[PDB]
C-alpha cells in the first residue's frame, strides 16, 4: 500500500516513449508496465485522471517532435515522404500502445488512448498539412495514369490519414468522402471527359469500345489499390459508375448507331463488347434488343 | 373464425410452495419496506378461471408478470388438481416468457440491495464497504471471478423472512 | 463424461482433459505433443502408483466423479533413463 | 443483425438444445377418469371451445397449456384422420419459437418440438425486443454507482 | 493452441489459449512482444486462475447442471486481488 503515481510513473513514463516510438521494447519491460499502470490505479485516487493527463502530455510532446520532423521540408512533394514514413510507424502504435491502458478504460474499438492518440495527431500534424497532402496524391495518380510509375503507399497512406482521422461518431468516413474521394472523382471526370471524346476520332469506334472497356479494367484496379475497400464503403462503385457515364454513357448514341449495322455483318465479338459496355448503362441493353428482334423479322 | 388459443408454458409447484410463495410476496410488500412497489393480484380480479394470482413487478419501464396456477391438469392424481407458475417480460404489447433463473436475476437489476462499483475496490484497500448483496437469488449464470472471491470474503445479508426468489418456488 | 487433470512434474504442470474413456498410453501422446518429449521418457502416476500405458483413464481410479473442471486431479510424469517422480508444491499462503 | 444473434441462442445454448430435440410428448386429462372418457373429453376438448389442454414432454418437470383465447395459433384434427396436430409460436427468454407437434387420438400419445421461428423475430419491433436483449445480457454485480 | 503462463515461485502452467483468453488482460498481453511472466501473482493462485478459465468455459455453454467453484476463506483476498488484475 506504499506506492502511488508518484514514485511509480518514473518508471512507466519511458516506456510510453519507447512505445510512442517503435524503439524496441523487451517482454518483461511490457509485463511490467502493465503490473505498473494497474497498481497505480487500484492505490491512487487522484491516480486514473493523472495516468490519463500525463499521458495526454506525453502524446503531444512525441506528436509535437514528429511534427518537427515533418514540417522541415521546403518542398511541397518531398515533404509527403517523411509524413508516409512517421504516419506508418505511427498508425501501427495506434493499435499497440492503448492496450497497457485497458484497466485505465476498466478503471472510467476507440480506447480514450487511441482516440486521443489519433485526435492530438489529427490537430498537432496533419490538419495544417491535409490540403497539400491531399493535392501532391492527385498529381500521384495522374502520373500513374499516364504511365509514370511510383510507390503505392503515399497515396494510401493520405487516404488512410483521412479514413482514420475523421472524428464526428455520427458519420466515420463523411470528411474521407467529402475531400478525398470528391477531388480523386472530379479528377476522374475532368481527365476522361478531355481524353475521351478524341482516342474515339483517332481509333475509330469499333476500337474505341475496345479501348473504352480497357479503361475500365485500368480504373476499377486503381479504385481497389487506392480507395477505401476494409470498412466496405460505397467509394469504389461510385467512382466506377462515373467513368462508366463518362467513357460510355457521353458516346451512348453515338456508338450504338453501329449494333444493326453489326447484326446484318455477323460480327459477334464486337456485339459482345457493345453488350459488354452498355450492360453497365441502365437503359443500355433495350435497344439492340430491339434493333435484334427488328432483325429476326427479316432473314 | 376458428376456435383461438392463447398457450403457456407452466413449470410446476408442490401446493406448499405456492403457500410460501404468497405469504412471502405479501408480507414483503405490504409488512415492510422492501418490495412494496410490487403489486399482487388476487384470484377474482384475473379473468382466466384456471390463475390462482399474478404478482406484477414494475422493472424500469417493462414489468414482469409472474403467474400462479390452480386446477391444473398436469403433474397429479389428486382431487384439486394441482398447479403452477410462468413468468413474463412485457414492454407496449410485447411479451417474452421467462425461465425461473432469468426471472430472478432480472427481478434483482431493479429491486433489492447490493454491492456498488465502490465495493470491490474498497475491499482490497481496507476501506471497508456498503451495502451488501442480499438476494443470492438474484446472481446465477456462473460469476466473474472478481465476483465470487468477493463472495467467499462477504457471504450474503440473509434477510428473514426470505425476500421472495422464483427458483426456490420452482426448486425440486 | 469428460475428467479434468493437471499433469504435475518438477516445477512446471499441464492443465488438460479427456474421455473416461482414455487410455493412459493417448495421454502420453498428448503429453509428448505439449513438452514435445516421446512417451517413452515419460511416467505416468496416479499417488506413488505407475499407470499401465495400456489400460484406461477410468481403469487407473479416474472418474469424472473424482475429476471436475473446478477441482481436476493430479498426476505427475516422469522423465538419460528415468528420473524420480518428483513434484514441486505450490507456495504456502502468510499466517 | 440482431435475429442471427436470436438465432444463435437457440442453435447453441442448452435451454433450447434440450427442448428441440424432438421429445415425446403425452396429453394429460382428468386422469382419474378411464381411457375411453379420456379419449373422448380429449377429442371433445379439441373441438369444442372451451378447455385447456396440457401436454407434458414426459422427460421434465415442465409444461404446456392452451388456454382458449377468450382468456397463428391452432390445434387441427383436419390435416389427418385419427389424430390432432399442434402449433404454437412463442417468445422464450427473448427468442420467438414455435412449438410443434402431434398426439394420437387413440393413444393419447404424442410428439412435439421447438423449432426457430424467424418470421417473428422480423416482424416483432426494434426497441423493445432490444431492450430486451439489453437488459438480459446484465447482471446486477457492481452496477449501481458510487 | 496453448499458451504458458508463470508464477513467481517459479512453477510453470500451460493452458489452452482459448481458456486463457477468459482474462482480457491477458488478451492484451499476449499482443505483440508465446508465453507470459507474472510478478505480483503467487503459484497457489495461478493454478486456482487456471481451474476458474476450465470451470467458466465449461458451464458457461451449458447452464444445465451448474456447480459452485470452490475457494477457500485465506486464499479469497489474493484471489479476489488477482481476478481484478487479470479481469
Ligand atoms: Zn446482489
Amino acid at each position: 500500500a506504499s506506492l502511488q503515481f508518484e514514485d511509480k510513473w518514473d518508471f512507466m513514463r519511458p516506456i510510453v516513449l519507447k512505445l510512442l516510438r517503435q524503439e524496441s521494447v523487451t517482454k518483461q519491460q511490457w509485463f511490467d508496465l502493465f503490473s505498473d499502470v494497474h497498481a497505480v490505479c487500484l492505490w491512487d485516487d487522484k491516480g486514473p485522471a493523472k495516468i490519463h493527463q500525463a499521458l495526454k502530455e506525453d502524446i503531444l510532446e512525441f506528436i509535437k517532435q514528429a511534427q518537427a520532423r515533418v514540417l522541415s521540408h521546403q518542398d511541397d512533394t518531398a515533404l509527403l515522404k517523411a509524413y508516409i514514413v512517421e504516419w506508418r510507424k505511427f498508425f501501427t502504435q495506434c493499435d499497440i500502445l492503448p492496450k497497457p491502458f485497458c484497466q485505465l478504460e476498466i478503471t472510467l474499438e476507440d480506447s480514450i488512448v487511441r482516440k486521443l492518440m489519433l485526435d492530438t495527431w489529427n490537430e498537432s500534424i496533419f490538419s495544417n498539412i491535409k490540403n497539400r497532402l491531399q493535392d501532391s496524391a492527385m498529381k500521384l495518380v495522374h502520373a500513374e495514369r499516364l504511365g509514370e510509375a511510383f510507390d503505392s503507399q503515399l497515396v494510401i497512406g493520405v487516404r488512410e490519414s483521412y479514413v482514420n482521422l475523421c472524428s464526428n461518431p455520427e458519420d466515420k468516413l463523411q470528411i474521407y468522402r467529402d475531400n478525398f474521394e470528391k477531388a480523386y472523382l472530379d479528377s476522374t471526370e475532368r481527365f476522361y471527359r478531355t481524353q475521351a471524346p478524341s482516342y474515339l476520332q483517332q481509333n475509330g469506334v469499333q476500337n474505341y469500345m475496345k479501348y473504352a472497356d480497357a479503361k475500365l479494367k485500368e480504373e476499377e484496379k486503381r479504385a481497389l489499390r487506392y480507395l477505401e475497400t476494409r470498412r466496405e464503403c460505397n467509394s469504389v462503385e461510385a467512382l466506377m459508375e462515373c467513368c462508366v457515364n463518362a467513357l460510355v454513357t457521353s458516346f451512348k448514341e453515338t456508338i450504338l448507331a453501329e449494333c444493326q449495322g453489326m447484326i446484318k455483318r455477323n460480327e459477334t465479338e464486337k456485339l459482345h463488347l457493345m453488350f459488354s459496355l452498355m450492360d453497365k448503362v441502365p437503359n443500355g441493353i433495350e435497344p439492340m434488343l430491339k434493333d435484334l428482334e427488328e432483325h429476326i423479322i427479316s432473314a | 373464425m376458428e376456435n383461438r388459443w392463447q398457450v403457456m408454458i407452466v413449470w410446476q409447484v408442490d401446493r406448499m410452495r405456492i403457500n410460501t410463495w404468497k405469504r412471502l410476496v405479501k408480507h414483503h410488500m405490504y409488512i415492510s419496506r422492501k418490495a412494496k412497489d410490487w403489486f399482487y393480484r388476487h384470484h377474482y380480479e384475473s379473468t382466466n378461471p384456471k390463475i390462482s394470482s399474478e404478482v406484477h413487478i414494475p422493472l424500469g419501464d417493462a414489468k414482469l408478470v409472474i403467474t400462479t396456477y390452480w386446477g391444473l391438469h398436469t403433474g397429479e392424481r389428486d382431487w384439486h388438481l394441482g398447479q403452477g407458475v410462468s413468468i413474463e417480460w412485457r414492454k407496449k404489447r410485447y411479451s417474452t416468457q421467462v425461465d425461473p433463473d432469468l426471472a430472478d436475476q432480472l427481478i434483482h437489476l431493479h429491486y433489492f440491495d447490493c454491492f456498488s462499483e465502490s465495493a470491490i475496490r474498497n475491499t482490497i484497500l481496507g476501506r471497508i464497504v456498503s451495502p451488501r448483496c442480499e438476494y443470492q437469488a438474484g446472481h446465477n449464470k456462473v460469476g466473474s471471478l472478481q465476483y465470487l472471491a468477493l463472495a467467499a470474503l462477504i457471504k450474503p445479508k440473509q434477510i428473514k423472512p426470505p425476500l421472495p426468489s422464483v427458483r426456490k418456488l420452482t426448486e425440486d | 463424461m469428460d475428467v479434468f487433470l493437471m499433469i504435475r512434474r518438477h516445477k512446471t504442470t499441464i492443465f488438460t482433459d479427456a474421455k473416461e474413456s482414455s487410455t493412459v498410453f493417448e495421454l502420453k501422446r498428448i503429453v509428448e505433443g505439449i513438452l514435445k518429449r516421446p512417451p517413452d521418457e515419460q511416467r505416468l502416476y496416479k499417488d506413488d502408483q505407475l499407470l499401465d500405458d495400456g489400460k484406461t483413464l477410468g481403469e487407473c481410479g479416474f472418474t469424472s466423479q473424482t475429476a471436475r473442471p473446478q477441482a481436476p486431479a493430479t498426476v505427475g510424469l516422469a522423465f538419460d533413463t528415468f528420473e524420480a517422480l518428483c513434484i514441486e508444491p505450490f507456495s504456502s499462503p502468510p499466517e | 443483425r440482431v435475429v442471427p444473434d436470436q438465432r444463435s441462442k437457440f442453435e447453441n445454448e442448452e435451454f433450447f438444445r434440450k427442448l428441440s430435440r424432438e421429445c415425446e410428448i403425452k396429453y394429460t386429462g382428468f386422469r382419474d377418469r378411464p381411457h375411453e372418457e379420456r379419449q373422448a373429453r380429449f377429442q371433445n376438448a379439441c373441438r369444442d371451445g372451451r378447455s385447456e389442454i396440457a401436454f407434458v414432454a414426459t422427460g421434465t418437470n415442465l409444461s404446456l397449456q392452451f388456454f382458449p383465447a377468450s382468456w397463428r395459433e391452432y390445434v387441427d384434427l383436419e390435416r389427418e384422420a385419427g389424430k390432432v396436430y399442434l402449433k404454437a409460436p412463442m417468445i422464450l427468454n427473448g427468442v420467438c419459437v414455435i412449438w410443434k407437434g402431434w398426439i394420437d387420438l387413440q393413444r393419447l400419445d404424442g410428439m412435439g418440438c421447438l423449432e426457430f421461428d424467424e418470421e417473428r423475430a422480423q416482424q416483432e419491433d426494434a426497441l423493445a425486443q432490444q431492450a430486451f436483449e439489453e437488459a438480459r445480457r446484465r447482471t446486477r454485480e457492481f452496477e449501481d454507482r458510487d | 493452441m496453448y499458451v504458458k503462463l508463470i508464477s513467481s515461485d517459479g512453477h510453470e502452467f500451460i493452458v489452452k489459449r482459448e481458456h486463457a483468453l477468459t482474462s482480457g488482460t491477458i488478451k492484451a498481453m499476449l499482443s505483440g512482444p508465446n508465453e507470459v511472466n507474472f510478478r505480483e501473482i503467487p503459484s497457489h493462485v495461478l493454478s486456482k486462475v487456471c481451474m476458474y478459465f476450465t470451470y467458466k468455459v465449461r458451464y458457461t455453454n451449458s447452464s444445465t447442471e451448474i456447480p459452485e467453484f470452490p475457494i477457500a476463506p485465506e486464499i479469497a483476498l489474493e484471489l479476489l486481488m488477482a481476478a481484478n488484475f487479470l479481469d
